[PDB]
């Protein structure tokens, strides 16, 4: 509860990170599989 | 959990929730679990492009852990905000900006045949008041030649638009002449570091003027930001600040079970402690377990 | 060897970050003394068993260098983990690679394929291709080379592991690199881009490269 | 019975590098016709081929593969 840690509370908060890993756990399945699958 | 292409970008960076989950990894492969074999596919098209989204998980918390010199006198505090992004960039897996974007024009016109498309295919990256005042020495050396020039280096009509070219680079303010005895090297090291230590009092000069040229923008920004809001009175001010918690609390719960809105509510709930605790030992501050 | 015998008798002195940066710029410079060894290793490995975290990354891969060049073992649960740890640091020091270092391993891998025999542009790519095979902690290695069970490995060090005076050795850490690698089944030929790239064409290239793996391995 | 053609390629091409060339061609057409070639530079194209066979085109450059793969990343991401 109260006096957390100094790890847990040395990151900042409401940066992205996760909006990027979350794009990259969708485009890079999503574009391995493109390459593998490509004729002109 | 990491997908062993995210916990080696995060072994040499430095902020705190990679470090937790290096430390939580290096944990488990102590205790008897074998790490995975590192794959060596995903051909120069996707590697590239896992590059480019794994650095920016390790530059996304480290830009937000540097703290911006706003309203401060003196040059060390911007070289101290440069300086900050030279190591965050570094573990992020770039090299040096003189050498990442010296990069990203032999990428762009590898196939640039004429001076003219080197001008314009490079043009995101150039300054704009730069790259037109190139296309003036560019019109002005097509009169004597009455052809295109060519990107060649062995062609007259090259070197008499490098000629007028090297003559608007020291017009500009930037030494031309250090910066291409640096890159070529010398023949003794003594000589060599004697234009080592010329280009660096440009490169000093070069990356504090543009990173005091973006913080003279946020200190100018928010002061258009603060007098907009001054002017309005305080209960239009509550309402407008109340509105936009709201609705961003609410996009954020809306999309459930995703792995950013879940980090994001404990984000809430944890600068909620920080105000729960500053609240409870005001003059000392909140309470780290130590 | 008066460096050594202050090692043996202060190594309580040192930090574990200390004593493993003590161990391992020994076991570079060739020192055999196991009795500082183990007076090295007995502050880093007690360490590591009641936090294996503290200690970052690039130091556990500085201690397998220092535990196998030395050969003084190490804890059975830390000297395997040590090992997986120098899986890491060198895929980490891979994927964040200087661009010199992968256009100078694409140009060692071109020339080293042309070196085992191939005339034409479309036998080079599939070669370099089949070079890259994994290691046996875990880790890339980018050309690796079997032929039956005799291995033989290509290292390229570019600049930034060159010394940066005029007879331009390569550095300690590369030496460190290859007797590691040695210790898994590899002959590790190192080639040095201040004479690699002094070469004016690429079949030169390939007689640099040819003439490196038969000075170390005359299998191949 | 053939067919004319034109290959365009950014290098001239090696004695194995044309073999491995006709061979992905031989199913453009539709037959066992001989495509006879033609042969060009373009270095514009970042290797690869082009072959035009006079009423249809197949762009098998890589040129064209790295902007379709930004056109295909553009679009993605556009939605995630």
């Amino acid at each position: 509860a109260d006096a957390k840690a100094l790890d847990e509370l040395r990151k900042p908060k409401f940066s992205s990170k996760y909006l990027i890993q979350h794009v990259s756990q969708k485009l890079i399945p999503a574009v391995k599989e493109w390459e593998k699958s490509y004729q002109p | 959990a990491v997908s062993k292409k995210e916990v080696l970008y995060f072994l040499s960076s430095k902020d705190a929730e990679s470090s937790t989950a290096v430390k939580s990894y290096l944990k488990s492969l102590y205790a008897g679990a074998q790490v995975e074999a590192t794959e060596t596919d995903a051909s120069e098209l996707i590697a590239q492009l896992e590059k480019k989204y794994l650095s920016a998980q390790v530059v996304e918390p480290g830009v937000h852990n540097i703290a911006l010199p706003l309203g401060e006198s003196g040059s060390a505090p911007v070289k101290r905000y440069a300086a900050e992004l030279f190591n965050l960039g570094a573990q992020a897996g770039f090299e040096c900006p003189f050498i990442e974007v010296s990069k990203k024009f032999g990428q762009e016109t590898a196939t640039s045949e004429t001076v003219k498309d080197v001008l314009n295919k490079t043009k995101s990256y150039v300054s704009a008041d730069y790259n037109a005042a190139l296309n003036e020495v560019l019109s002005s050396v097509e009169a004597e030649i009455n052809g295109p020039v060519l990107f060649d280096g062995k062609t007259e009509g090259f070197k008499k638009f490098a000629a007028k070219a090297k003559a608007v680079a020291v017009s500009r303010g930037l030494p031309a002449d250090t910066i291409l005895a640096y890159c070529a090297g010398s023949a003794n090291e003594d000589a060599a570091d004697k234009v080592s230590k010329e280009f660096f009092t440009w490169f000093e000069s070069a990356y504090t003027a543009d990173a005091a040229a973006e913080v003279k923008a946020i200190e100018a920004e928010a002061a258009s930001i603060l007098d907009r809001h001054l002017a309005k009175p305080v209960a239009q001010i509550r309402k407008e600040q109340a509105s936009a918690y709201a609705s961003l609390l609410k996009r954020a719960e809306t999309a459930k079970g995703a792995k950013w809105a879940e980090k994001y509510l404990e984000d809430v709930k944890a600068v909620q402690w920080f105000d729960a605790s500053v609240a409870e030992a005001p003059a000392s501050g909140p309470k780290v377990a130590a | 060897k008066a460096i050594v015998d202050a090692l043996k008798a202060s190594a309580g002195d040192l930090a574990p970050a200390q004593a493993v940066e003590a161990a391992y710029g020994l076991a570079l410079s060739g020192a055999t003394d196991a009795e500082a060894f183990k007076a090295l290793f007995g502050v880093v490995a007690p360490a590591i068993e009641k936090a294996p975290d503290a200690l970052e990354v690039s130091s556990l891969a500085q201690l397998h260098v220092a535990s196998t060049i030395s050969g003084a073992k190490l804890p059975a649960a830390v000297g395997s983990f040590v090992a997986k740890a120098f899986g890491l640091a060198a895929d980490a020091a891979r994927l964040k690679r200087s661009s010199a270092e992968s256009a100078l391993v694409a140009d060692v891998a071109a020339a080293t394929a042309v070196a085992f025999g191939a005339q034409y542009r479309p036998e080079v790519a599939s070669a370099v291709a089949s070079y890259v095979k994994t290691a046996p902690d875990g880790s890339v290695l980018d050309i690796a080379i079997t032929k039956g069970d005799a291995k033989v490995l290509v290292q390229a060090v570019p600049s930034s592991l060159l010394t940066s005076t005029t007879p331009a050795k390569p550095l300690g850490h590369v030496a460190a690199y290859s007797k590691v690698r040695e210790a898994q089944g590899y002959a590790v030929a190192v080639v040095p881009a201040n004479e690699f790239e002094a070469l004016p064409d690429q079949k030169a290239k390939a007689q640099y490269v040819l003439a490196a793996i038969k000075k170390v391995a005359p299998s191949f | 019975k053939e067919v004319y053609c034109t290959v365009i390629t950014a290098e001239p091409l090696d004695k194995l590098e044309r073999v491995e060339l006709t061979k992905k061609a031989e199913k453009f057409v539709d037959a066992g016709f001989k495509l006879v070639m033609q042969e060009k530079i373009d270095k514009k194209l970042l290797g690869g081929f082009v072959i035009e066979f006079s009423d249809r085109r197949v762009d098998m450059s890589t040129a064209k593969k790295v902007e379709e793969f930004n056109n295909f990343v553009n679009k993605l991401v556009l939605s995630i």
